[PDB]
RNA sequence: UGCUUUUAGUACGAGAGGAACCAAGCAGCGGCGCCACUGGUGUACCGGUUGUCUGACAAGGCAUCGCCGGGCAGCUACGCGCUCAGGAAUAAGAGCUGAAUGCAUCUAAGCUCGAACUCUGACCUAAAAAGAGACCUCUUUAAGGAUUCCGGUAAAAGACC
RNA sequence: AGGCUAAGGCGUGUCGGAGUAAUUCAGUUAAGGGAAUUCGGCAAAUUAGCUCCGUAACUUCGGGAUAAGGAGUGCCUGCU
């Protein structure tokens, strides 16, 4: 059973749920959901989305 | 043709125009229809990853365009689901030229394939740099 | 299941084992025995099948080295020995200490886990040992004593036992000593050596024999036995009785490092970059699984199989194929075929995670000063650069009159011979102006010229290359072609040296998306308009056409970029190459037909004005500098620091490191000429220098007139100075 | 029909429109030097000589090429064995349009004496060489040394399809005429 | 109803070429259902922001839900599950026995096989089947039903649960 | 112009309602494909203001022209 990051929230990837997104440059990303899946492709970055674990670690950074 | 594991919904219907990704000449490519694809009345043919298409060439060198040749797609941006339960998306659709026996004309091709292609025609993947 | 081949499985075995690695060194004065020492090791452990070795020098795997029974630059070995029950795989990184080199010897130590002094019984301790040791241990890379040449001792000098063991302490003592004075720290730190804890060997390379204080005890073989087979011809019976690689590999396992630990304070030393960052607790605590590292130490061009690159893999598994980045040049090359180094060839494996030299083919970005990853902007061991063009050029000439021909052949090859310098080839006076990185390199080049090839010639006195530099802002000069029927507005001014620096980097192209250079012009500090109104870019000079809504400019471009490009290689002054220089065309006043828009009155116009703008704009000169290391010793500073500033000597950095003297400064190059001599003259032949292109720089102003006037000399040009009055002609 | 483009044209007029115009129609236009940039600068896509004719280029802005049996493909009777035959060899390609005006000679007195130096190394000679060349093609291959009629060359093409004879004809008759 | 694997590079054939029974998976179309997953919608809801009004802030109105981003439930497909048969009796046809017609004959009686057909069989519906059904339980001023009340697995009204 | 508001004029021309089913008039949105629909891109969608750059064939020399094709744009602080 293979455990899997959320690329944006960083929540792991339950089994039997969640995608795989796969760019020209042969780069994967796995989301837990459309709402993930959505803000990254918005161009919004996780460090920058405090409700995701990147933004989550950016603002305790200070 | 063997099996697939994973479910592919048949996302590219004729006239979509698609980018070629290997060394052959082909540029962009149109589907005119899909072999083995047996249709019901108004329905397009459907292709869907792992589906060889008859082709036309619309942009590439003057020897490739307007061939009809046989295409093999290896990206979809349709979701797809392998049997663990986990949906696989591509950021783009993408095809390469082949023969009826699923060889490849191109020598090296550009860009992540699936392994669905991968495995059901194993030619594909050896001349694939990186299959997903 | 040949022997071979299940060696082969052990070695990749030992691959994912990094607990088992011992990327092993060999660190040696001249003469004193490390190819001898090498090939010999890998026939004593019998890694390959014997014969293979020996004849086919195999440790000296490229073709310098091998004639000379002397180690002398990179690449690597393997050896598999059996110790109480156990095989390690031991990679034998090759040894590119030898004087004759700087950066390298960084480079392979930065490679190295530890080491192996060889001190020859007779000659001991020697300068070029003294070097190495310091430096390799400031680089963190613990070494063990093999006194190599024993055997000349007890035959040749015919001292007795007794003697052999009072000289041997001695060493051990000099050794220590040293050690002591180069790094206390290190020194408190136990990594000092003593054969008792079984860190010194004994032997000689020559015959494959060798002793060490546990060894000795285990087998029963001591010292006064040794000295007995010795006089009784019995170096037969001593190598198989206690083999040379027995001793060196129990030195180099037991108490030697591994790649994780080794890894560890090497990280700490060489490294600046945050430790806390991913990259870095990869590559200090074993770790393949994150960002790649992998700096291209060797290019092992396989005449049949392309660029093979050899780098430790501190970091970065190779599972087959991966397209990646390097330090420095991070662009976008993949990662083909991995190869691992079995022998001293190729063995070509799939997967290797951690400590772990692997050659890797199909890799654009990768050379020395390259640490291949796969994470972009990989932060630096050392910061490195990848900038030197010739900057020192001689006139060599060819007195004995029957020698010309060959001269012209010899210094035909010097080209790819040494790829640094760019002799000017000519026929019409038959001065061949070599133009080298260094004073010091030409010598070094000229004088191998007439010993292996031997041609009877010289070299005349050497000149400094300056480039041609705008002072100021200037004001919009006409640049009128000859029918008048164009005119061309122009002006220039100082290229700012941020954007020069970044330019000769080279990732400001003029092959590059708008969008993406534009950005780094911009923020460098590029006004936004030149930034997008850029057309060119030679070597650090660029032509803005910041113009706007001129009919026939987007086509006429060209004829006045030729002219720009003619004007940059050769300024209106010194005739030198311009550098640093900026130019702004404001107005394009054009006749509407081509015909009067010819190439032949488009590219004077262009030319005449740009040039009468450098001039009107004080032409000034670029001396390049000459960043200087001396590793010399502590007390010797008086006159070695005197003279520095004497001549203009930019103190940078003076590592006082206990008893040595390290000082680094930059002194220009054209005052570098003599310091060479001076130094160690002064210092009492105590004074290690090295140079390295300090950069170009605004020539003092001084005495630039004088500067001016004797290379307008040199090159036979006008006492007139070049008055911008004439070449803004009616 | 007419499907590539060697347009090294020394005066870079209306070179814009007609390597766009091509690039619509498809025809890949394989020029290099000048040329190239300003194309591949507008938009156009633009593919250099390099990859055509064996060896590369040198010196941008006159010289250029000049290989035997790659301006005997242009030629004449792209399509009739013998002649064809330079159109094709080792990925020697079988160019059908080419356009490469020659800028005009010039002495240019120079204030310190006539520039005859530079003078005399302005003369094309590249140029002449491909253009006689395709020139030479009362046929099959169509060239325009003229820049002054990219429009009728286009007209044609875009409505009709292929060029026609008398065009063909007159286009020569004009190139050599400018070598003249 | 096809493709692929196997049978099998086998039978057949001098070679070239090249099958069939059985077995497996997949696919196209069709049918039925479902919403864990994925996608759409989601004028519940949350946020950002333009113009303006309520004096400012806050909180609100309006501009298609003002527009833009996200989205739970629900519904939905572009998602998902299930969707062989066997037997009987036959058509063409192939045979058995068998005289007329000593023999022979699939035929004139008689008999055995034999299809995606028909029937049966695994599905839905069906006491308004006028032969208008069977059985059991409860109770005969009762059993029980409906109405009112709170609802939803159901629902256009009714009905249903 | 359109939007939001004054003053002034009005709520003036059938209600209620439990998902208010199907269907229909008029709208919003829609994965992947993108005219394969159809007699025909009908309908719908795209673009869109202003500033700057740049603008072809052809031409009756007036034009074509907003041709085409690119870049910018909000708020705040201080200013010329």
């Amino acid at each position: 059973m293979e455990q899997r990051k959320c690329y944006f929230c960083g929540k792991m990837l339950e089994p039997g749920t969640g995608k795989l997104y796969v760019k020209k440059d042969g780069s994967t990303y796995f989301m837990c959901s459309s709402k993930c899946m959505s803000n990254f492709a918005l161009g919004r970055l996780p460090r920058r989305t405090e409700w995701t674990e990147k933004g989550k670690i950016q603002l305790k950074k200070a | 043709m063997k099996g697939m594991r994973s479910n592919i919904p048949r996302a590219l219907n004729a006239g979509a125009q698609i980018a070629c990704v290997d060394n052959t000449g082909a540029k962009v490519v149109e589907i005119i229809s899909v072999k083995k694809y047996r249709g019901v009345k108004n329905r397009m043919p459907c292709a869907g990853i792992g589906d060889m298409c008859v082709v036309s060439v619309k942009k590439g060198t003057p020897e490739m365009r307007k061939q009809v040749l046989l295409a093999v797609v290896v990206r979809q941006k349709q979701e797809f689901r392998r049997p663990d339960g986990l949906h696989v998306s591509f950021e783009d659709n993408a095809m390469v030229i082949t023969d009826e026996e699923g060889i490849p004309k191109g020598t090296d091709i550009k860009g992540p394939v699936a392994r669905e292609v991968a495995e059901r025609f194993p030619k594909i993947g050896t001349t694939a740099s990186i299959i997903v | 299941m040949g022997r071979r081949k299940k060696m082969v499985e052990r070695v990749t075995t030992l691959m994912n084992d990094p607990q088992r690695i011992r990327n092993i060194g060999i660190v040696a004065h001249i003469d004193h025995g490390k190819t001898t020492l090498s090939d010999n090791l890998l026939a004593g452990a019998g890694m390959i099948s014997k014969e293979l070795a020996g004849k086919q020098l195999f440790m000296d795997s490229d073709e310098e080295e091998q004639a000379r029974g002397i180690t002398i630059d990179s690449s690597n070995v393997s050896m598999v020995h059996t110790f109480d029950n156990e095989d390690y795989l031991i990679n034998l990184i090759d040894t590119p200490g030898h004087v004759d080199f700087g950066g390298d010897v960084t480079r392979a130590m930065r490679a190295v886990d530890g080491a192996v002094v060889v001190v020859d019984a007779v000659e001991g301790t020697m300068p070029q040992t003294e070097t190495v040791l310091r430096q390799a241990l400031r680089e963190h890379v613990r070494p063990v004593l093999f006194v190599n040449k024993v055997d000349r001792l007890i035959n040749e000098l015919q001292v007795d036992s007794q003697e052999m063991q009072i000289r041997l302490g001695k060493v051990i003592d000099h050794v220590n000593k040293l050690i002591k004075n180069m790094n206390p720290e290190k020194f408190k730190a136990g990594w000092k050596v003593d054969a008792a804890a079984g860190t010194v060997a004994f032997g000689s390379a020559l015959y494959n024999w060798a002793i060490s204080v546990p060894m000795m005890k285990k087998t029963g073989v001591s010292f006064k036995d040794v000295y007995d087979y010795c006089k009784a011809g019995d170096m037969k019976s001593l190598a198989e009785k206690c083999p040379l690689h027995e001793a060196v590999l129990d030195m180099v396992i037991h108490f030697l490092p591994n790649p994780i630990e080794a890894q560890k304070g090497r990280v700490k030393v060489i490294w600046h970059g945050d430790e806390n960052t991913e990259i870095g607790k990869a590559m200090t605590h074993a770790n393949a699984e994150g960002d790649l590292a992998f700096m291209v130490t060797d290019i092992s061009v396989d005449p049949h199989a392309g660029e093979v690159a050899t780098g430790r893999l501190f970091s970065g598994s190779l599972t087959r194929g991966m397209e990646v980045f390097t330090s420095g040049s991070a662009r976008k090359s993949r990662v083909q075929q991995v190869g691992i180094f079995m022998g001293p060839e190729r063995l070509e494996v799939d997967k290797i995670p951690a400590g772990n030299i692997a050659a890797v083919t199909g890799l654009k970005e990768a050379i020395v000063g390259s640490t291949v990853t796969t994470l972009d902007g990989m932060t630096p061991f050392e910061s490195i650069r990848h900038v030197s063009e010739p900057v020192v050029t001689v006139a060599v000439e060819a007195k004995h009159t029957k020698d010309l021909p060959k001269l012209i052949e010899v210094l035909r090859q010097v080209a790819k011979e040494d790829p640094t310098l760019q002799i000017t080839l000519d026929e019409e006076t038959g001065e061949h102006l070599m133009a080298g990185m260094g004073e010091l390199h030409l010598e070094v080049i000229a004088h191998r010229i007439e010993r292996d090839k031997n041609v009877e010639i010289t070299t005349s006195k050497p000149i400094v290359v300056y480039r041609e530099t705008i002072k100021k802002k200037t004001e919009p000069i006409e640049g009128k072609s000859p029918n008048r029927h164009n005119r061309f507005y122009i002006y220039a001014e100082p290229l700012d040296t941020e954007i020069v620096s970044a330019i000769k980097e080279g990732e400001v192209s003029m092959n590059l998306p708008e969008l993406e250079r534009r950005q780094k012009l911009i923020d460098l500090g590029m006004e936004k308009e030149e930034a997008k109104g850029i057309v060119g870019i030679f070597n650090s000079n660029i032509f803005i056409d910041m113009t706007k809504g001129i009919q026939y400019l987007n086509e006429t471009m060209e004829l006045v970029l030729d002219g720009f490009e003619e004007v940059m290689r050769a300024g209106p002054l010194t005739r030198e190459p311009v550098a640093n220089v900026k130019c702004v065309l404001v107005d394009a006043k054009l006749h509407e037909d081509a015909i009067h828009r010819g190439p032949a009155q488009i590219i004077p116009a262009a030319r005449q004005a740009i040039q009468a703008g450098m001039l009107m704009a004080e032409d000034s000169l670029l001396e390049p500098y000459q960043k200087v290391f001396v590793q010399v010793p502590q007390l010797l500073m008086g006159g070695a620091t005197k003279e520095l500033q004497g001549r203009r000597g930019i103190i940078l950095n003076m590592t006082t490191e206990g008893d040595l003297a390290i000082i680094e400064a930059r002194v220009p190059v054209a005052e570098m000429f003599g310091f060479a001599g001076e130094i160690r003259s002064a210092t009492e032949g105590r004074a290690m220098w090295s140079t390295e292109f300090g950069g170009f720089d605004v020539v003092p102003s001084s005495i630039l007139n004088d500067i001016v006037g004797q290379i307008r000399e040199r090159k036979g040009l006008k006492k007139e100075l070049p008055k911008a009055s004439d070449f803004l002609s009616m | 029909m007419v499907k590539r483009a060697l347009l090294s044209v020394s005066d870079k007029t209306g070179i814009t429109e007609f390597a766009r115009g091509l690039e619509a129609l498809g025809v890949k236009i394989i020029s290099t030097g000048g040329t190239a940039k300003i194309l591949r600068d507008a938009g156009i896509e633009v593919t250099d000589v390099s990859e055509v004719t064996g060896y590369p280029e040198m010196m941008g802005g006159r010289v250029k090429t000049l290989h035997p049996r790659i301006h005997g493909g242009l030629l004449c009777l792209r399509e009739s064995k013998e002649q064809m035959e330079e159109a094709e060899k080792e990925d020697i390609s079988l160019i059908d349009l080419v356009a490469v005006n020659l800028y005009p000679f010039e002495i240019t007195i120079s204030k310190e004496g006539v520039e005859l130096e530079e003078a005399i190394e302005n003369i094309d000679i590249g140029g002449p060489t491909l253009l006689r060349s395709a020139a030479k093609n009362y046929r099959s291959v169509t060239v325009i040394s003229n820049p002054s009629d990219y429009g009728h060359v286009l007209k044609e093409l875009r409505s009709s399809g292929i060029i026609s004879d008398k065009t063909r004809a007159n286009l020569a008759v004009k190139a050599f005429r400018h070598t003249a």
